[PDB]
């Protein structure tokens, strides 16, 4: 449930998120990042990195979407 | 581990910051610490993820590596750009070598070294100035880049920018109190490079900034450097420097006019005559201070023409274009000197056009002088000998004749060049050993082409004796190729490369005449290569036994009459009878083969695995060694 298989799964999820996020699909990117965070139950490292390396609007949406 | 690190490197090469936001996250501390600093070899280069990320100019991944991981920023690596491979590089050096300003700003703001050199001592400021961007150079200078730091070849920060023609960069460098009176190994003073590259703006900026108009190592001031390369604008700018006196002005005009006569890019013979005429007027403008031209011996290579002494003589060759070419050659050889590097190139070109208009006598006359000048400078003459082979073979192909002293002179030059190439190959450790070996093999092939052409001509007895003496002088050295082939081995080999340009018409290998000449001159007929094949092994291993049956017949007869063993064994322990790939060659060799009871006994010993080592006499220790 948390092995390398789902690790590669959400790796591909955030890869497509990066691709469509540079392409402009911010809703698709935030949905894919939600699917990526919804498998690893405590990604504090990504919780801090994506607060910094991400553009302010996309993570501003995503942080609000995380309680939902 | 290694596979995931390679994936990290692959994603960081494309700058996939989100991929590295998981491949290097949600892990422990020391498990990824090696991964961040793991060098990954790819595309024939070695680099860390930071180095390749800065090389591809991705600021997000570099910022994440410099902020969330605190990766050390003085890592070393390799360089793919700048035409070559430079090791000992730096992340900042790779970033500044392509113009990516933001990654340079991030690296300098988070702990990189502005003066971190390379194996060639190239500071990042030198890379940024070679790229040409001005803002990055301004920022790097403002962060104390030590603008006076040179490189391994002593090319300072200003000289590379002056050569590359970035006028803003040289203007800023001279604004920040650089060294305009710089030096290098060749003696260039940052204005020789600008004049050679023909950049008027950088020359103007350096002149305005109190440059040093001083002669370099090769005996050429920047004014004479500009006149050597037909740069009229650079000559005009440097000629109003108010310290050129009067001799150097007329010398510059004479050299510029001479260079315009036979330069491939800037060929203009009206300009040549008019610049020479302006120089002669400036010489003959004073009643009592006629700056009379230096007397020159009449070189036979230029039709025995002497340099013009008065404008009355120059007015008589304003329409003699084939004489104005010779006047340009004479003037630029008098001015540049016989020992200068850039004298042989026009002499070749004026030869080459004479080779184009079926006028090969003057082509040989010019090219031999160019070859002699390049030979007595310890330069590289591998291409000029190939040009000689091509022009000789084009002479032979068109039913023309080749003078035997010309072939003798070219053969002597080729023998000297092969000697110098052997010395260079045995002396160089690892710098250009592949290039030196390729040049050596090309020189050997050129010598074989020249020997074939000499056989295809008609030579006098003394000239033939001289040619054979030069061939024997080479053969006594026993030159070898990469595979160990001697001259005879290639001369009996159908796999010997022949260049497509004007040598396939004459020099066809294997050639019976070349083989007979080499065997008569004293070639080692029993010699073997690294594979162990003899000359007989190569010639029976042939694929045209009927098409040139006369050639194969004569080569096999000559090889067996010279005294080669007909049952020698190579490294695979094969006799030339078994190596014979065609029935005709095997039949002919078997007819030529004469049996020996010594050979039969040696073959019996080799087949029976008798312990003949330290038992039979020493000479028979060699005999049985190859049956």
């Amino acid at each position: 449930k948390d092995a390398e298989a789902v690790q590669k799964f959400f790796l591909e999820e955030i890869q497509l998120g990066e691709e469509l996020l540079a392409q402009g699909e911010y809703e698709k990117g935030v949905d894919h990042l939600t699917n990526a965070i919804a498998v690893c139950g405590q990604p504090q490292q990504l919780l801090q990195v994506l607060q910094q390396t991400l553009p302010p609007p996309v993570f501003q949406m995503l942080l609000t979407k995380l309680p939902t | 581990m290694e596979g995931l690190a390679g994936y990290v490197y692959k994603a960081a090469s494309e700058g996939k910051v989100l991929t590295l936001a998981a491949l290097l996250l949600n892990r422990s501390e020391s498990d990824i610490r090696y991964l961040l600093g793991y060098v990954s070899q790819q595309g024939g280069q070695r680099s860390t993820p930071l180095i390749i990320a800065a090389r591809n100019g991705h600021a997000k991944v570099v910022r994440l590596l410099l902020e969330h991981y605190r990766v050390q920023t003085q890592q070393t690596g390799t360089v793919r750009f700048d035409g070559y491979v430079i090791d000992g590089a730096t992340a900042l050096w790779c970033a500044a070598g392509a113009g990516h300003f933001e990654v340079v700003k991030l690296l300098v703001s988070h702990g990189a070294n502005v003066n971190h050199t390379t194996v060639t001592n190239s500071t990042p400021l030198r890379a940024a100035c070679f790229d040409g961007r001005l803002d990055i150079v301004k920022y790097l200078v403002e962060n104390n880049a030590n603008i006076s730091i040179a490189n391994k070849y002593d090319n300072t920060c200003l000289m590379i920018a002056a050569y590359k023609g970035h006028t803003d960069v040289v203007r800023y460098l001279l604004e920040q109190r650089a060294d305009p009176n710089a030096k290098a190994h060749c003696g260039a003073t940052a204005l020789h490079f600008a004049a050679e590259a023909g950049h008027i703006d950088i020359v103007k900026e350096l002149i305005k900034w109190r440059a040093a108009i001083v002669v370099n190592g090769h005996g050429m001031t920047p004014l004479k450097v500009a006149a050597e390369s037909c740069k009229a604008d650079v000559v005009e700018l440097l000629l109003s420097h108010a310290d050129c006196d009067r001799r150097s002005r007329i010398e510059a005009l004479e050299l510029l006019g001479a260079s315009f006569a036979n330069d491939r890019e800037n060929y203009d013979i009206i300009k040549t005559y008019h610049y020479l005429y302006l120089a002669m007027l400036e010489r003959f403008q004073d009643g009592d201070n006629i700056l009379e031209k230096e007397v020159l011996p009449p070189i036979h290579a230029y039709g025995n023409r002497t340099e013009c002494r008065n404008p009355q003589e120059l007015e008589s060759i304003r329409q003699d274009r084939d004489a104005l070419h010779m006047e340009g050659l004479i003037v630029r050889e008098r001015i540049l000197g016989a020992d200068n590097i850039d004298v042989s190139h026009p002499i070749i070109y004026r030869g080459a056009v004479y080779a184009d208009n079926m006028e090969f006598e003057q082509c040989i006359k010019l090219w031999l002088h160019a070859l002699h000048l390049r030979q007595k400078g310890n330069r590289n003459t591998h291409k000029d000998l190939l040009r000689f082979a091509q022009v000789f073979s084009q002479m032979i192909h068109l039913n023309e004749t080749v003078k035997a002293p010309d072939i003798e002179c070219v053969l002597r030059c080729s023998v000297l060049e092969i000697e110098q190439s052997m010395n260079r190959v045995k002396n160089i450790s690892d710098a250009d050993v592949h290039n030196a070996m390729d040049n050596y093999e090309c020189n050997l092939y050129t010598f074989l082409y020249l020997v074939c052409i000499s056989t295809k001509t008609q030579c006098s007895e003394e000239d033939q004796c001289k040619i054979n003496k030069q061939i024997y002088n080479l053969i006594h050295l026993d030159p070898r190729t990469r595979e160990g082939f001697t001259l005879l081995h290639l001369a009996v080999n159908s796999n010997t490369p022949v260049d497509d340009f004007h040598t396939n018409d004459v020099c066809s290998f294997p050639n019976a005449l070349v083989t007979k000449l080499l065997l008569d001159c004293g070639a080692e007929v029993n010699a073997v290569d690294n594979e162990g094949n003899s000359a007989l092994h190569i010639i029976v291993q042939y694929n045209r036994p009927i098409s040139d049956f006369l050639t194969l017949h004569s080569i096999i007869i000559s090889l067996v009459e010279a005294g080669a063993h007909t049952d020698m064994t190579n490294k695979q322990n094969k006799t030339p009878l078994d190596k014979s790939t065609t029935g005709v060659s095997e039949i002919l060799l078997k007819t030529q083969m004469k049996m020996s009871l010594k050979c039969l006994a040696a073959r019996a010993v080799r087949a029976n695995d008798i312990n003949y080592q330290d038992q039979i006499p020493r000479t028979l220790e060699e005999f049985v060694g190859f049956h």
